[PDB]
RNA sequence: ACCGAUAGUGAACCAGUACCGUGAGGGAAAGGUGAAAAGCACCCCGGAAGGGGAGUGAAAGAGAUCCUGAAACCGUGUGCCUACAAGUAGUCAGAGCCCGUUAACGGGUGAUGGCGUGCCUUUUGUAGAAUGAACCGGCGAGUUACGAUCUCGUGCAAGGUU
RNA sequence: UAUCCUUGGGAGUCAGACUGCGAGUGAUAAGAUCCGUAGUCGAAAGGGAAACAGCCCAGACCGCCAGCUAAGGUCCCAAAGU
RNA sequence: AACAGUGGUAGGAGAGCGUUCUAAGGGCUGUGAAGCCAGACCGGAAGGACUGGUGGAGCGCUUAGAAGUGAGAAUGCCGGU
């Protein structure tokens, strides 16, 4: 029996266009060009789910620098201090959540400064 | 205000607020205690890697669903490689209560 | 409101968006006059249709023709007429006659 | 879920004086202040810096032979269009581009670069017009 | 003499800025009241400046 | 054996290893016969021995 | 366990025609109103063409290459954004403003930041200044016939089978 | 520590590159060519070497707004000690 | 349950998705199917539904069998642009 192959295709090509909203110009009404862009998004949406493991550290660590220079300390003397102040686990994201409560943050800082000496 | 360890991640915890935390061993009606607590706050009582003593802040487990759908389409450009795998991450809608400060 | 369509009189649409990008929003009693000393000749189609567009509002609708403002007047292209102009060294260029559907929407101010 | 401050920033006015120091290490910790990297509420994209006024820029110093060596090259677009200027040329003729060009390289590039760059200004001598904002006095770490 | 690429739907529709045409100098016919072209004859009036000229 | 529930003994039926439909299954582009060989063209090639 | 109008006879239709060729020959394109022509009297606009009403029909957007009518493409409007920014055009952070859906760690824009050079063929090697495609839609490539051989599976087995 | 051999169905590959040591050809010229043994690439993304198949680290089932180190880095772009 | 492994081209191997047609059952349709048009639903994937709007007569599921079996690239054919 012969296959027409009528609606096998036209259902599939619009599962790519509906994943292709918002694009510049002629990449939201073409199959052959948005399919080079749904694919190309897939690497980008993959490999930039791992920079949130990186460019949040780079967002967290310089805030801890900034909390340290109003205390005279480094980023080194904090984290090397906190390994000896306690054996504390403060996971540099939530270190900033004490920074925005800076009255309580420096009790965590100057305790390590006493444990620097 | 607690900082509790559940699945290797910690969250700044306010009592009475829903926080999306990892899947665990409850059945949507339980009050699972969190014992790995540090920096209680408010009265500023910390214990430096022991946990804060006798302070096992509980919660109440509400709901366990799945996340918004994420599909990886990881293709290697030349030499004809595709890889198309969806991933529904499960979670637990955790309603937090009873700071045991 | 009113509605009137020219429907497939032969003029090319990209020679009919131009004057039609003046007429919309205007006063209808003024737009008869704006369509009179145009010199471009895509106007005696439209001025022969806007004059027909008023009469629908006057006969079929009696909506006080001095109180009308065109809300929409949009030109969409219609079906074409394909020719084969002969050219240099057997080349047979295609001349596409175009045809357009001049539409006019008349409403009360 | 961090705090990304966006235009809710209490900006500041610091003054860094240029008595006798080296313009690399005097533009060093100014450039962090131009983006406000010393401030604890540092978002990396919404310009959390604060304004910097430099006084007495022409009295700034250089060790080595850099008073004669470090030729500041600008270029036109016309062919063979470099225009050489040495340091002592920049120092005495007009030095109000002599610290700007030492920080234009040190602020990060992009649309946000020039947006942070507007916060800078440099006055020859002891002008300091600026009597309407209560500017503060800053001292560098070294 | 070859367009190296097709023109996209931006740089086409940025060329139709100064392809627009205006309304000409259009005043009112002082006698028969209708809209007049500036410094020409109001053909409905048949007049100019005082005289319906035959 | 009802007509509603026809099934074989498992191992007596086996689907096609059909050749040349998409790179997902493998055998997509080259269709199992490699790169540009004489052993890839339209029937041209070798005797058995 | 044939095709359903690019399929099936080249030809479902005035098709071996129309056209191309002096010539032997080559050789297209094009089916669908409804159940019933009941196919629009009548009134306006214009010379009509063509509408807008009215009336017909259950439907008139069903009205003459007349069912369904997608995409290219041409648009008319408006929600948010833009005239100191270079930017394979996305991603991921991300305020403001606009939102209220198959009711859930929502919808749409995104000022700005960080990483970032298409797909394919062929190559030791490609974003390639190596080829391929204007895009849009449809067709279009490892099939059966017979025998060989092996594994899996069936029934009888020192007999199996026509 | 488990991978070998035998029998049988099925292949593709027979144009390769470069860095170090061991030689030839050359001019102890080539990102040259002909090989030896060892890598990587080919078929292997990530980080550094500004960017870069072939060098220096290291292998990607997939998600997190967590933790530690290697190569290389810590005045500022561009994370970390003036 | 425990332990271990999961990059992959040529290349082998194993599982499934889906269209057309048939086969028994079942059902579902003028109280609106197929198609088409939209979305914020689910399944690991090819995918699959569910309301809403179009349309005006047919088509899904469960298990089987047959295949002209699924497009995005042929200086591709044929229209539309």
């Amino acid at each position: 029996p012969r296959v027409k192959g009528g609606t096998v295709t036209r259902k599939r090509r619009k599962k790519v266009l509906k994943l292709a909203k918002g694009y510049f110009g002629s990449k939201h009404t073409l199959y052959k060009v948005a399919n080079q862009q749904v694919m190309k998004s897939g690497n980008y949406a993959f490999r930039d789910r791992r920079q949130k493991k990186r460019d949040f550290r780079k967002l967290w660590i310089t805030r801890i620098n900034a909390a340290a220079r109003m205390n005279g300390l480094s980023y080194s003397r904090l984290m090397h201090g906190l390994k000896l102040s306690g054996i504390e686990v403060n996971r540099k994201m939530l270190a900033d959540l004490a920074v925005n409560d800076l009255t309580a943050f420096n009790q965590l800082a100057d305790a390590a400064k006493a444990q620097l000496n | 205000y607690a900082i509790i360890k559940t699945g290797g991640k910690q969250i700044k915890v306010e009592e009475g607020q829903t926080v999306y935390i990892e899947k665990l061993a409850a059945e949507a009606g339980e009050t699972v205690t969190f014992e790995d607590v540090l920096f209680v706050g408010g009265d500023n009582v910390k214990v430096g890697n022991p946990t804060v003593e006798g302070a096992t802040v509980t919660a109440k487990v509400e709901k366990q669903g799945r996340a918004k759908k994420i599909t990886v389409f990881r293709y290697k450009p030349k030499k004809n490689v595709h890889k198309k795998q969806g991933h529904r991450q499960p979670y637990t809608k955790v309603t937090i209560e009873k700071i045991n400060a | 409101q009113a509605k009137a369509v020219a429907r497939t009189v032969r003029i090319a649409p990209r020679k009919a968006r131009l004057v039609m990008d003046l007429i919309r929003g205007k006063q209808v009693g003024e737009a008869v006059s704006i369509l009179n000393l145009t010199p471009r000749a895509a106007s005696p189609i439209i001025e022969k249709v806007l004059k027909s567009a008023i009469a629908n509002a006057e006969h079929n609708y009696e909506m006080d023709a001095n109180n009308l403002v065109i809300s929409q007047a949009f030109v969409d292209e219609g079906p074409t007429l394909k020719r084969f102009r002969p050219r240099a060294m057997g080349r047979a260029s295609q001349i596409n006659k175009r045809t357009s559907h001049i539409t006019i929407v008349v409403s009360e101010k | 879920t961090p705090m990304a401050n966006a235009s809710t920033i209490e900006r500041k006015w610091l003054v860094v004086d240029a008595a006798g120091k080296t313009l690399g290490r005097l533009s060093s910790e100014v450039a962090a202040i131009l983006r406000g990297k010393h401030k604890p509420t540092y978002t990396p994209h919404v310009d959390t810096g604060d304004h910097v006024i430099i006084i007495n820029a022409e009295k700034i110093e250089l060790t080595g032979k850099k008073l004669t060596d470090k030729i500041y090259y600008r270029h036109t677009q016309h062919p063979g269009g470099l225009k050489s200027r040495t340091a002592l040329e920049m120092r005495t003729n007009y030095p109000e581009k002599m610290l700007e060009l030492a920080i234009k390289g040190m602020l990060p590039k992009g649309s946000l670069g020039r947006q942070m760059f507007k916060k800078l200004n440099v006055y020859r001598g002891s002008e300091h017009p600026h009597e309407a904002q209560k500017p503060e006095v800053y001292e560098l770490r070294g | 003499a070859v367009p190296f690429r097709r023109t996209s739907k931006m740089k086409k529709r940025l060329r139709r800025t100064h392809f627009k045409l205006n309304v000409p100098g259009m005043t009112e016919c002082p006698s028969c009241g209708e809209m007049k072209l500036s410094h020409r004859v109001c053909k409905a009036c048949g007049s100019y400046n005082g005289k319906d000229i035959n | 054996m009802k007509l509603h529930e026809l099934k074989p003994s498992e191992g007596s039926r086996k689907t096609r290893n059909r050749v040349g439909r998409g790179i997902g299954s493998g055998n997509g582009k080259t269709a199992g016969k490699g790169h540009k060989g004489q052993n890839a063209r339209s029937g041209g090639g070798v005797r058995p021995g």
